[PDB]
Protein backbone atom coordinates (compact mmCIF):
# COMPACT_ATOMS: atom_id res chain seq x y z
CA UNK A 1 0.00 0.00 0.00
CA UNK A 2 1.13 3.56 -0.10
CA UNK A 3 2.08 6.11 2.53
CA UNK A 4 2.87 9.81 2.50
CA UNK A 5 5.91 11.04 4.22
CA UNK A 6 6.50 14.99 4.99
CA UNK A 7 9.90 15.11 5.44
CA UNK A 8 12.63 17.34 7.24
CA UNK A 9 11.56 20.84 5.24
CA UNK A 10 8.02 19.62 4.61
CA UNK A 11 8.15 18.10 0.90
CA UNK A 12 5.61 15.54 0.46
CA UNK A 13 7.14 11.75 -0.39
CA UNK A 14 5.60 8.62 -1.27
CA UNK A 15 6.71 5.05 0.17
CA UNK A 16 5.17 1.82 -0.64
CA UNK A 17 4.83 -0.40 2.70
CA UNK A 18 2.92 -2.83 3.86
CA UNK A 19 1.15 -3.27 7.72
CA UNK A 20 3.73 -5.61 8.54
CA UNK A 21 6.54 -3.45 8.28
CA UNK A 22 8.89 -1.71 11.13
CA UNK A 23 9.33 1.55 11.92
CA UNK A 24 12.99 0.88 11.29
CA UNK A 25 11.81 -1.08 7.57
CA UNK A 26 9.90 2.44 6.97
CA UNK A 27 13.07 4.83 7.62
CA UNK A 28 15.42 2.41 5.84
CA UNK A 29 12.87 3.09 2.72
CA UNK A 30 12.74 7.12 3.99
CA UNK A 31 16.70 6.82 3.90
CA UNK A 32 16.68 5.57 0.37
CA UNK A 33 14.68 8.68 -0.83
CA UNK A 34 16.29 11.37 1.22
CA UNK A 35 19.10 10.37 2.41
CA UNK A 36 18.64 10.53 6.20
CA UNK A 37 20.30 8.66 8.45
CA UNK A 38 17.60 6.17 10.64
CA UNK A 39 19.27 7.46 13.61
CA UNK A 40 18.57 10.93 12.97
CA UNK A 41 14.66 10.45 12.43
CA UNK A 42 11.82 10.72 14.27
CA UNK A 43 8.85 9.14 12.56
CA UNK A 44 5.24 10.60 13.96
CA UNK A 45 1.52 9.64 13.10
CA UNK A 46 -1.13 11.90 14.33
CA UNK A 47 0.81 13.40 17.23
CA UNK A 48 2.13 9.92 18.50
CA UNK A 49 6.02 8.98 18.04
CA UNK A 50 6.25 5.94 16.37
CA UNK A 51 8.76 3.15 17.50
CA UNK A 52 11.36 0.90 15.95
CA UNK A 53 10.61 -2.21 17.09
CA UNK A 54 7.02 -1.81 16.13
CA UNK A 55 5.22 -1.87 12.83
CA UNK A 56 2.96 -0.10 11.07
CA UNK A 57 -0.34 -2.72 12.05
CA UNK A 58 0.56 -1.44 15.68
CA UNK A 59 0.15 2.16 15.43
CA UNK A 60 -3.20 1.41 13.06
CA UNK A 61 -1.41 2.67 9.93
CA UNK A 62 -3.96 2.48 7.12
CA UNK A 63 -2.98 3.76 3.49
CA UNK A 64 -2.55 7.21 2.37
CA UNK A 65 -2.02 8.01 5.56
CA UNK A 66 0.74 10.90 5.97
CA UNK A 67 3.70 10.33 8.27
CA UNK A 68 6.09 13.30 9.64
CA UNK A 69 9.40 13.00 9.63
CA UNK A 70 11.43 14.89 11.93
CA UNK A 71 15.35 15.55 12.96
CA UNK A 72 16.13 13.92 16.25
CA UNK A 73 18.03 15.88 18.59
CA UNK A 74 20.14 14.86 21.60
CA UNK A 75 20.68 17.11 23.92
CA UNK A 76 21.71 17.47 28.03
CA UNK B 1 5.22 -9.86 34.03
CA UNK B 2 1.49 -9.20 34.88
CA UNK B 3 0.13 -6.09 32.28
CA UNK B 4 -2.54 -4.49 34.56
CA UNK B 5 1.04 -2.95 35.85
CA UNK B 6 2.54 -2.75 32.48
CA UNK B 7 -1.01 -0.95 31.12
CA UNK B 8 -1.20 1.51 34.39
CA UNK B 9 1.95 2.72 33.79
CA UNK B 10 1.86 2.95 29.87
CA UNK B 11 5.21 1.22 29.53
CA UNK B 12 6.23 -2.05 27.77
CA UNK B 13 8.47 -4.49 29.71
CA UNK B 14 11.66 -2.88 28.54
CA UNK B 15 10.53 0.61 29.18
CA UNK B 16 9.28 -0.54 32.81
CA UNK B 17 13.00 -1.96 33.51
CA UNK B 18 13.86 1.45 33.36
CA UNK B 19 11.06 3.27 35.03
CA UNK B 20 12.03 0.85 37.73
CA UNK B 21 15.91 1.72 37.63
CA UNK B 22 15.07 5.27 37.32
CA UNK B 23 13.34 5.39 40.90
CA UNK B 24 16.28 5.46 42.43
CA UNK B 25 16.82 8.89 41.58
CA UNK B 26 16.86 12.05 43.38
CA UNK B 27 16.29 15.32 41.70
CA UNK B 28 16.91 17.80 43.56
CA UNK B 29 14.86 20.99 42.83
CA UNK B 30 14.41 25.07 43.46
CA UNK B 31 12.20 27.82 42.84
CA UNK B 32 12.84 30.45 40.25
CA UNK B 33 10.52 32.52 40.22
CA UNK B 34 7.00 30.87 40.33
CA UNK B 35 9.09 27.72 38.60
CA UNK B 36 9.88 25.34 39.80
CA UNK B 37 13.40 24.27 38.68
CA UNK B 38 15.56 20.94 38.24
CA UNK B 39 18.78 20.67 39.16
CA UNK B 40 20.97 20.39 36.18
CA UNK B 41 23.18 17.01 36.48
CA UNK B 42 23.89 14.01 33.72
CA UNK B 43 22.49 15.51 30.86
CA UNK B 44 19.04 16.65 31.88
CA UNK B 45 18.32 19.57 30.22
CA UNK B 46 15.52 18.28 28.04
CA UNK B 47 13.91 16.66 31.45
CA UNK B 48 14.13 20.03 32.86
CA UNK B 49 12.58 21.89 29.60
CA UNK B 50 9.59 19.76 29.61
CA UNK B 51 8.79 20.24 32.80
CA UNK B 52 8.94 24.08 32.95
CA UNK B 53 7.41 24.05 30.15
CA UNK B 54 4.23 22.60 31.56
CA UNK B 55 4.02 24.57 34.15
CA UNK B 56 4.01 27.92 32.13
CA UNK B 57 1.11 26.05 29.70
CA UNK B 58 -0.66 25.10 33.06
CA UNK B 59 -0.84 21.47 32.15
CA UNK B 60 -2.61 18.95 34.22
CA UNK B 61 -2.28 15.03 33.84
CA UNK B 62 -4.19 12.10 33.76
CA UNK B 63 -3.65 8.56 35.02
CA UNK B 64 -0.74 7.59 37.10
CA UNK B 65 1.08 11.03 35.88
CA UNK B 66 -1.43 12.83 37.95
CA UNK B 67 0.01 12.23 41.14
CA UNK B 68 3.55 11.95 39.75
CA UNK B 69 2.85 15.40 38.67
CA UNK B 70 1.82 16.96 41.66
CA UNK B 71 4.78 14.88 43.59
CA UNK B 72 7.10 16.64 41.42
CA UNK B 73 5.08 20.61 41.94
CA UNK B 74 5.32 19.43 45.96
CA UNK B 75 9.17 18.99 45.79
CA UNK B 76 9.61 15.09 44.55
CA UNK B 77 10.60 14.84 40.80
CA UNK B 78 11.15 11.15 41.29
CA UNK B 79 7.95 9.35 39.50
CA UNK B 80 7.38 11.34 37.16
CA UNK B 81 11.04 12.11 35.77
CA UNK B 82 11.79 7.75 35.95
CA UNK B 83 8.28 7.72 33.59
CA UNK B 84 10.26 10.97 31.33
CA UNK B 85 13.17 8.20 31.04
CA UNK B 86 11.16 5.23 30.67
CA UNK B 87 8.90 6.76 28.29
CA UNK B 88 12.22 7.90 25.53
CA UNK B 89 13.82 4.29 26.29
CA UNK B 90 16.54 6.43 27.99
CA UNK B 91 18.80 5.99 31.14
CA UNK B 92 19.96 8.53 32.98
CA UNK B 93 22.71 10.28 31.54
CA UNK B 94 21.49 10.34 28.38
CA UNK B 95 21.17 13.41 26.15
CA UNK B 96 17.40 13.34 24.28
CA UNK B 97 15.06 15.25 22.85
CA UNK B 98 12.18 17.19 24.73
CA UNK B 99 10.07 17.76 21.87
CA UNK B 100 9.83 13.47 21.95
CA UNK B 101 9.72 13.70 25.64
CA UNK B 102 6.70 16.27 25.39
CA UNK B 103 4.54 14.40 22.60
CA UNK B 104 4.83 11.31 25.51
CA UNK B 105 3.51 13.27 27.62
CA UNK B 106 0.71 15.10 25.78
CA UNK B 107 -0.82 11.38 25.41
CA UNK B 108 -1.79 11.64 29.34
CA UNK B 109 -2.51 15.44 29.36
CA UNK B 110 -5.74 16.21 31.30
CA UNK B 111 -7.07 18.43 28.41
CA UNK B 112 -9.92 18.95 26.12
CA UNK B 113 -8.97 16.26 22.91
CA UNK B 114 -12.44 15.61 22.51
CA UNK B 115 -13.46 18.61 21.31
CA UNK B 116 -9.98 20.07 19.84
CA UNK B 117 -10.45 20.67 16.28
CA UNK B 118 -8.38 22.24 13.15
CA UNK B 119 -9.84 23.13 10.22
CA UNK B 120 -7.43 23.15 7.27
CA UNK B 121 -7.34 24.03 3.28
CA UNK B 122 -5.43 22.40 0.70
CA UNK B 123 -4.92 24.08 -2.59
CA UNK B 124 -3.44 22.71 -5.73
CA UNK B 125 -3.91 22.13 -9.37
CA UNK B 126 -6.28 19.06 -8.10
CA UNK B 127 -8.41 21.70 -6.69
CA UNK B 128 -9.32 22.81 -3.00
CA UNK B 129 -9.85 19.89 -0.35
CA UNK B 130 -10.99 21.15 2.98
CA UNK B 131 -10.15 18.59 6.01
CA UNK B 132 -10.10 18.44 9.64
CA UNK B 133 -8.14 17.03 12.20
CA UNK B 134 -9.54 16.20 16.04
CA UNK B 135 -7.80 15.68 19.01
CA UNK B 136 -4.59 15.14 19.91
CA UNK B 137 -3.35 15.30 16.40
CA UNK B 138 -5.19 18.48 16.47
CA UNK B 139 -3.18 20.02 19.16
CA UNK B 140 0.92 18.83 18.10
CA UNK B 141 1.82 20.52 15.12
CA UNK B 142 5.04 20.06 13.47
CA UNK B 143 6.06 23.24 11.75
CA UNK B 144 9.48 24.22 9.78
CA UNK B 145 10.22 26.87 12.55
CA UNK B 146 7.84 27.22 15.72
CA UNK B 147 5.37 30.23 15.31
CA UNK B 148 2.08 30.94 13.98
CA UNK B 149 3.46 32.10 10.68
CA UNK B 150 4.80 29.13 9.92
CA UNK B 151 1.90 27.09 11.29
CA UNK B 152 -1.10 28.75 9.70
CA UNK B 153 0.61 28.43 5.66
CA UNK B 154 2.47 25.31 4.88
CA UNK B 155 3.70 24.65 1.64
CA UNK B 156 4.57 21.28 -0.17
CA UNK B 157 4.16 19.79 -3.28
CA UNK B 158 1.26 17.39 -4.44
CA UNK B 159 2.10 13.78 -5.60
CA UNK B 160 -0.88 13.74 -7.65
CA UNK B 161 -0.99 17.49 -10.23
CA UNK B 162 3.01 17.51 -9.52
CA UNK B 163 1.96 21.42 -8.73
CA UNK B 164 3.30 23.36 -5.14
CA UNK B 165 0.50 23.22 -2.72
CA UNK B 166 -0.74 25.16 -0.15
CA UNK B 167 -2.07 23.99 3.72
CA UNK B 168 -3.53 26.30 5.60
CA UNK B 169 -5.22 26.85 8.71
CA UNK B 170 -8.81 28.54 8.32
CA UNK B 171 -10.28 27.50 11.94
CA UNK B 172 -8.63 26.15 15.18
CA UNK B 173 -10.35 25.42 18.47
CA UNK B 174 -7.57 24.02 20.87
CA UNK B 175 -6.94 23.46 24.50
CA UNK B 176 -3.57 23.87 23.89
CA UNK B 177 -1.25 24.40 20.35
CA UNK B 178 2.07 22.74 20.58
CA UNK B 179 4.28 23.48 17.84
CA UNK B 180 7.59 21.70 16.97
CA UNK B 181 10.23 22.32 14.51
CA UNK B 182 10.88 19.62 12.36
CA UNK B 183 14.64 20.50 11.00
CA UNK B 184 16.24 21.26 13.85
CA UNK B 185 16.39 24.75 15.34
CA UNK B 186 15.08 27.69 13.58
CA UNK B 187 15.87 31.14 14.31
CA UNK B 188 12.88 33.28 14.40
CA UNK B 189 11.00 36.01 16.67
CA UNK B 190 8.68 34.12 19.48
CA UNK B 191 4.82 35.05 19.26
CA UNK B 192 3.33 37.33 22.31
CA UNK B 193 0.78 34.62 22.60
CA UNK B 194 3.08 31.83 23.31
CA UNK B 195 3.53 31.13 27.06
CA UNK B 196 6.05 28.89 26.59
CA UNK B 197 9.16 28.18 24.44
CA UNK B 198 12.17 25.95 23.79
CA UNK B 199 15.55 26.94 22.92
CA UNK B 200 18.27 24.34 21.53
CA UNK B 201 21.84 25.55 20.86
CA UNK B 202 24.77 23.75 19.65
CA UNK B 203 24.92 20.87 17.94
CA UNK B 204 21.45 18.72 17.44
CA UNK B 205 23.75 15.60 17.93
CA UNK B 206 25.21 17.37 21.21
CA UNK B 207 23.22 19.94 22.45
CA UNK B 208 21.62 21.52 25.43
CA UNK B 209 18.18 23.29 25.60
CA UNK B 210 16.42 25.34 27.60
CA UNK B 211 12.57 27.26 28.69
CA UNK B 212 12.06 30.78 28.10
CA UNK B 213 8.43 32.10 29.54
CA UNK B 214 7.48 34.74 31.33
CA UNK B 215 9.99 37.04 29.74
CA UNK B 216 12.45 34.84 31.23
CA UNK B 217 14.65 32.45 30.23
CA UNK B 218 15.27 29.36 32.19
CA UNK B 219 18.32 27.27 31.93
CA UNK B 220 18.88 24.62 34.62
CA UNK B 221 22.59 24.89 33.92
CA UNK B 222 23.21 28.59 32.86
CA UNK B 223 21.65 30.47 35.85
CA UNK B 224 22.43 33.85 33.69
CA UNK B 225 20.79 32.67 30.00
CA UNK B 226 19.36 35.73 28.98
CA UNK B 227 15.88 35.80 27.21
CA UNK B 228 15.69 36.37 23.62
CA UNK B 229 12.65 37.12 21.89
CA UNK B 230 14.28 35.85 18.56
CA UNK B 231 16.19 32.39 19.04
CA UNK B 232 17.20 29.01 17.80
CA UNK B 233 13.52 27.86 18.91
CA UNK B 234 12.27 23.46 18.65
CA UNK B 235 9.42 24.41 20.66
CA UNK B 236 6.56 26.97 21.28
CA UNK B 237 3.35 26.58 23.17
CA UNK B 238 0.03 28.38 23.44
CA UNK B 239 -2.35 28.21 25.76
CA UNK B 240 -6.27 27.60 24.71
CA UNK B 241 -5.73 28.46 21.10
CA UNK B 242 -8.22 29.80 19.08
CA UNK B 243 -8.41 31.92 15.70
CA UNK B 244 -11.18 31.67 12.60
CA UNK B 245 -10.10 33.01 9.37
CA UNK B 246 -10.84 35.65 6.44
CA UNK B 247 -8.45 34.45 3.52
CA UNK B 248 -9.16 36.81 0.37
ZN1 LIG C 1 -2.75 18.25 -6.64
Amino acid sequence: MQIFVKTLTGKTITLEVEPSDTIENVKAKIQDKEGIPPDQQRLIFAGKQLEDGRTLSDYNIQKESTLHLVLRLRGG
Amino acid sequence: TDKSILEYYGLDAQKYVIYLQTLAQKWNVQYRDNFLILEWRDGNSWISSAIVLLQAAKIRFKGFLTEAWAKLLGGDPTDFVAWCYASCTAKVGDFSDANWLLANLAEHFDADYTNAFLKKRVSCNCGIKSYELRGLEACIQPVRATNLLHFKTQYSNCPTCGANNTDEVIEASLPYLLLFATDGPATVDCDEDAVGTVVFVGSTNSGHCYTQAAGQAFDNLAKDRKFGKKSPYITAMYTRFAFKNETS
